[PDB]
Order: C-alpha cells, then sequence, then structure tokens
C-alpha cells in the first residue's frame, strides 16, 4: 500500500526535496507528517508535498489525458485537461462505457479515448 | 493543481 503516482510537477526547493515530474512512479517511505511525505522515485529519494500525489492499488492503471474532456457533476463525469494524470482500472478494448478514475481530490467516469497509458 | 505546503520541511 506504499505505491503512488504524482500527479504535479514539484521541483526541488530545498535540500532533500524530491523532485517530482507527472506521471513519476513513488514507493512511500514515510507518511508521518501530514504535509510533507518522503518517498522514492528511481534512484532517489525524498521529500514533496503529500497533496502532489494518487494512490496507484493493485490492479490499477495511470493515464495521462491525450484528449480534453468536458465532465458533469450531477452525472458523476470527471473533466480532464489535456496532460492531467487519473489512476483507474481500465478494461479490454472490447467492453464500452466508462471507467472510474481518480485524480487528486476529483474522482469520477471518464471516458477511455480521452486517455492514454503510461 | 494546490498550494505546496506553508508547513516547514520535516
Amino acid at each position: 500500500a506504499n505505491s503512488y503516482v504524482a500527479l504535479y510537477k514539484f521541483l526541488p526547493q530545498e535540500n532533500n526535496d524530491l523532485a517530482l515530474q507527472p506521471g513519476d512512479r513513488i514507493m512511500l517511505v514515510d507518511d508521518s507528517n501530514e504535509d510533507w511525505w518522503k518517498g522514492k522515485i528511481g534512484d532517489r529519494v525524498g521529500f514533496f508535498p503529500a497533496n502532489f500525489v494518487q494512490r496507484v492499488r493493485p490492479g490499477e492503471n495511470v493515464w495521462r489525458c491525450c484528449q480534453p474532456f468536458s465532465g458533469n457533476k450531477e452525472q458523476g463525469y470527471m473533466s480532464l485537461k489535456e496532460n492531467q494524470i487519473c489512476v483507474g482500472v481500465g478494461r479490454s478494448k472490447d467492453a464500452d462505457g466508462f471507467i472510474r478514475v481518480s485524480s487528486g481530490k476529483k474522482r469520477g467516469l471518464v471516458p477511455v479515448d480521452a486517455l492514454t497509458e503510461i | 493543481e494546490p498550494e505546496i505546503p506553508l508547513s516547514p520541511r520535516p
């Protein structure tokens, strides 16, 4: 339960910061502090804003938005802007329908054709 | 895009 993906760019500002690029895969090391987590991307370790990342659970895919999509709150359809990162379970090429994704504090159903797997 | 926390780093 330690796997996350960076949603937003984070430029290191201070010693021990871990630079984040959108789509980076993070192993969480320490979540003692509510605001600043420690984790590892690739060969690097450091601190980053806890609110800049999204949990990736086993079985879930990570996606980047390639074609923007206007959502609707009453329908539970989440908006996607170009290059937005989101996470959810994909389906086969054969199945038709929106999938449920999470993107930080927003969540909802989205078209798979709006997305490219990363 | 959330604000980077104003709180101190650990």
